C-alpha cells in the first residue's frame, strides 16, 4: 500500500495541482453568485412544469 | 456512511453516461450550432423570426397516444394542472407521418432496437401501437 | 497501538466498502473523459454565446409581459421524412469544418449561419431550389397520394 | 534505510496532523453534502428522468437543428371529425444554398460530380433531371452502415452502395 | 517483559493496519492508470470551463431550455396555451427571402 | 474546499429542486419532441 500510494502520487501530483487550480478558477464565479444559482434552481421547476 | 455512498452514486452516474456516450456526443455537437442558430434568428432584438409553412394538412397530427379530445381545457382558465406521463405518437411505426418520433429513438443499451423510453428499450415485450390515426374520431 | 487498531479497523471498513466502486467508476470514466476532452474547444464559445443571447431571448418573450413577440411570414415547407431512410440516428460527431468548435458570433454583418449537416439521417441540404412538393396532393381515406416520396428533391 | 524512514515518518506524521486539523472539518462537510445531493438526484424518479432525458434529447436537438431555415431565418411552423380528409403541399422553397453548406465531418463531403441528399451520407447525382430519384449511380459515404432504405432508392443506389448500407465492407468511390 | 505484556495489542494493531492497507493497495493499484488518464483528458474541459465560468451562471438561464428563457415563462404561458403576438409581414423583403 | 463547501451547501439546500427538475423534465421531453418530428418544421395549433 505504501508503494502503491507513492507511485500514484508520483504520477498524479502535477495533474492534481492543475486540477485544483482549474477547480478554483471554476468555483470562484459560482461562489461570487451563489444566490443567483439558488434562485434559478428554485424557479426552474415551475417553468419546466 | 457518506464516502461509500458518494462513490457508489458517482459510479452510477459515470456508468449511465458511458451507456449514453453517443447521445452526449450528439448533444455536445448540437449545442454550439443551436447557439449559432439563436444568434442568426435574434438579429432583431425585440422580435424573433417565426415563419408559417404553406399547405394545410400535408402532414396530419397524430392524436393517438395523447390526451383525449374531450379532456382539452378551455383557454379562459389559467390554472396549471399536473402534466400526465407516457404520451407520444403511437402510430404503427411505419408510413411517412412522424418518422422521427419517440417510437424510433435508437436504444443505446439494446443494439438494433427503437423505443420511446429506456424503460421500453429494456423491456422485451414487443411494441404494440395504440392504433392507426383516423380522421373521423375514435382515435383511442 | 490502540489508536492504530481503531484507525485501521475504521479505514479498512471504509476502503472495503468504497474501493471497488471507485475502481469501476475510474474504469468507466475513460470514454466520457475522452469525449469531454475531444469536444472541449466548443465549450467556452458555446457558454459565451448563450450568455450573450440570453438577454435578447429574454426580452423577446418578456418585453410585453403578457405575450411573445414573433415575426410571421409565410413560406413553403419541405417533404416529410420517408420511413426507412430518414430514421433517427445518434451517430453525430465533430463540428464546423470537421472539428468541434463554434462559428464566429452571428451579427447582422454575417447573418446566414452555415448549415451543419451531421450523421443523423435527416438534413435539408439539397433544398437549393423552388420545386413543387413530392406529396403535392394526399388523400387520407385510402392512403393514396400524388407523387413519389423521395430523399433527393 | 532506517534513519531516513524514521525522519520521513516523523515529517509526514506532522504534515498529516496539520492537514487534518486544517482541512478535515470542511472535507467531511463536502463529502456529506455531495452524498446527500447525489442521493436526492438518484432516487428512482430522478433516475428515470435522467434516463429519459439522455435518451430523448439528442434527437430533439437534431430535429430542431433541421427545423431552422438559413435563408429565411428563424423557425418554420406550419399550422394544423379529427381533421380534413384531404391535404395539400404546393411547393418547397429553397431553405439553404450551395454556398451555405458546411459538413460536420470530412467524410460527408460529396466528391465532384455528386450532390447531397436529405439523408446525410447518401450522395445522389447532379443533373437537370436528377430530382425525384431519376439518376442511377448514387454512392454512400464510408461508415454509413445501419440505415434501412425503401425499394425505390435501393433500385437506384447501385449494388455496392446498397450492400454497404447493410453489410460490412465499405465501397471504393470512383 | 512489557512487550510480552502487550503482544496481543501489537498483533491486533499490525493486523488492523494490514486490513486497511490491503484494501488501500487494491484500490490504488486498480485506479492508478485509469485515474491518470481521466485527469489528463479532463484537464482541457476544466480549463475551458474556467474560461467560461463567469458566463455560466447567466447561460444557465438558457443553456438548458435553448428557445425558452426561464425568467418570463410564468407570464408568457398561462397554462395550456403559449401566448404569442403575430406580426404578419408582407413586405417585399420578406416575400423575396421566403 | 471552503468554496466547494458553500457551493455544495447551496446545492444541498436545493437538492429537492434538482430532483424535481429531473422528474418533471424527464416526463415531457419525448412528448415535446414529438411535435417536431413529422418534417423539417414543427406543428402549431393557432387557436385564434
Amino acid at each position: 500500500a505504501a508503494g502503491s500510494l507513492a507511485d500514484l502520487l508520483s504520477d498524479n501530483r502535477p495533474l492534481l495541482k492543475d486540477t485544483i487550480g482549474y477547480l478554483d478558477v471554476i468555483q470562484a464565479p459560482l461562489v461570487e453568485q451563489k444566490q443567483e444559482v439558488s434562485d434559478i434552481l428554485v424557479q426552474m421547476p415551475q417553468a419546466l412544469k | 456512511e457518506s464516502l461509500p455512498q458518494t462513490l457508489a452514486n458517482l459510479e452510477i452516474v459515470i456508468d449511465m453516461l458511458k451507456r449514453y456516450n453517443k447521445n452526449v456526443e450528439q448533444v455536445l455537437v448540437a449545442l454550439p450550432q443551436g447557439a449559432a442558430v439563436a444568434q442568426t434568428g435574434t438579429i432583431f432584438a425585440p422580435e424573433g423570426l417565426l415563419h408559417f409553412g404553406l399547405g394545410i394538412n400535408a402532414p396530419p397530427p397524430c392524436l393517438t397516444g395523447f390526451l383525449p379530445a374531450s379532456q382539452w381545457r378551455s383557454p379562459a382558465d389559467t390554472r396549471t394542472e399536473p402534466l400526465p406521463s407516457g404520451l407520444y405518437c403511437k402510430i404503427p411505426k411505419d408510413a411517412p407521418n412522424a418518422v422521427r418520433g419517440a417510437r424510433n429513438y435508437p436504444c443505446a443499451d439494446v443494439p438494433g432496437k427503437r423505443a420511446a423510453t429506456p424503460r421500453e428499450c429494456r423491456s422485451d415485450e414487443p411494441y404494440q401501437p395504440l392504433g392507426t390515426n383516423p380522421w373521423y374520431g375514435d382515435p383511442d | 497501538l490502540v489508536a492504530a487498531v481503531g484507525f485501521g479497523n475504521t479505514g479498512g471498513d471504509i476502503f472495503e466498502r468504497g474501493g471497488p466502486y471507485l475502481v469501476r467508476g475510474a474504469q468507466d470514466l475513460l470514454p466520457t473523459s475522452a469525449l469531454l476532452d475531444e469536444y472541449s474547444p466548443a465549450l467556452f464559445c458555446t457558454i459565451r454565446n448563450y450568455h450573450d443571447a440570453a438577454p435578447k431571448l429574454a426580452g423577446a418573450l418578456g418585453g410585453n409581459g403578457y405575450s411573445l413577440l414573433t415575426n410571421s411570414l409565410v413560406v413553403g415547407v419541405g417533404n416529410p421524412y420517408v420511413y426507412p431512410d430518414n430514421l433517427p440516428r445518434v451517430n453525430a460527431k465533430g463540428g464546423p469544418e470537421g472539428r468541434p468548435g463554434c462559428w464566429q458570433p452571428i451579427t447582422r454583418d454575417l447573418w446566414p449561419f452555415p448549415y451543419l449537416v451531421m450523421d443523423t439521417g435527416a438534413s435539408i441540404a439539397p433544398y437549393n431550389h423552388f420545386e413543387l412538393g413530392q406529396p403535392m396532393f394526399a388523400e387520407y381515406v385510402w392512403g393514396r397520394q400524388v407523387g413519389e416520396n423521395t430523399i433527393n428533391p | 534505510e532506517l534513519a531516513n524512514a524514521l525522519q520521513d515518518l516523523n515529517r509526514v506524521l506532522k504534515t498529516t496532523r496539520e492537514f487534518l486539523d486544517r482541512n478535515g472539518g470542511v472535507l467531511t462537510h463536502d463529502i456529506d453534502n455531495l452524498e446527500q445531493v447525489t442521493t436526492a438526484i438518484l432516487q428512482p424518479e430522478p433516475r428515470d428522468g435522467l434516463e429519459t432525458g439522455l435518451h430523448a434529447y439528442p434527437n430533439l436537438a437534431a430535429n430542431v437543428l433541421n427545423i431552422n431555415s438559413p435563408n429565411q431565418g428563424g423557425i418554420i411552423g406550419l399550422p394544423v371529425f379529427n381533421y380534413l380528409p384531404f391535404g395539400m403541399n404546393l411547393a418547397s422553397t429553397a431553405m439553404t444554398l450551395p454556398k451555405q453548406i458546411a459538413y460536420s465531418e470530412k467524410r460527408l463531403q460529396p466528391p465532384p460530380g455528386y450532390k447531397d441528399t436529405t439523408v446525410p451520407g447518401i450522395w445522389s447525382r447532379d443533373t437537370l433531371f436528377s430530382h425525384g430519384n431519376h439518376e442511377p449511380g448514387w454512392i454512400v459515404a464510408p461508415g454509413m452502415q445501419g440505415v434501412q432504405v425503401q425499394p425505390a432508392t435501393a433500385n437506384m443506389l447501385t449494388p455496392e452502395s446498397l450492400a454497404e448500407l447493410l453489410g460490412g465492407p465499405d465501397i471504393v468511390p470512383p | 517483559q512489557h512487550f510480552a505484556e502487550t503482544r496481543d495489542l501489537f498483533a491486533d494493531a499490525v493486523t488492523a493496519l494490514g486490513r486497511l492497507s490491503a484494501a488501500a493497495d487494491e484500490t490504488l493499484s486498480g485506479s492508478n492508470a485509469n485515474l491518470h488518464t481521466n485527469l489528463q483528458n479532463l484537464q482541457r474541459p476544466l480549463k475551458q470551463l474556467g474560461r467560461a465560468a463567469p458566463y455560466l451562471v447567466g447561460a444557465l438561464k438558457l443553456i438548458l431550455t435553448v428557445p425558452f428563457n426561464i425568467d418570463n415563462i410564468p407570464k408568457a404561458i398561462r397554462g395550456d396555451y403559449i401566448n404569442v403576438s403575430l406580426k404578419l409581414d408582407l413586405t417585399l423583403s420578406s416575400v423575396d427571402n421566403a | 474546499l471552503e468554496q466547494l463547501r458553500t457551493v455544495s451547501d447551496v446545492l444541498n439546500e436545493r437538492k429537492q429542486d434538482l430532483a424535481d427538475i429531473l422528474t418533471v423534465a424527464g416526463k415531457f421531453i419525448t412528448s415535446l419532441a414529438e411535435a417536431l418530428a413529422s418534417g423539417p418544421y414543427f406543428k402549431v395549433m393557432l387557436v385564434n
